[PDB]
């Protein structure tokens, strides 16, 4: 009884959770089209030449 | 027999119950 019925301890735990997300998009394109004599060009992002 | 084992969770004991020679294979584990 004496060993069964003794003072155990007491305790705090803390705990972190940390999370942490970072992003960056960079877009570019040109996009054009020339007439001249008899030639249509037309130049893009999708579609090429 | 074998001897007898009692595990107390709340204060992490182990009590062997037995006779001496029973006791004493417990003890050098």
């Amino acid at each position: 009884v004496p060993q069964l019925d003794q003072v155990v301890p007491q305790i705090n735990v803390q705990v972190r959770i940390q999370e942490v997300n970072e992003r960056a998009l960079q877009s570019l394109g040109l996009n054009w089209r020339a007439t001249f004599g008899g030639f249509n060009v037309a130049v893009s992002g999708g579609t090429g030449l | 027999q074998q001897a007898t084992l009692i595990a107390d969770k709340r204060t992490n004991s182990l009590i062997v119950r037995g006779t001496p020679e029973q006791v004493a294979q417990v003890a050098e584990l």
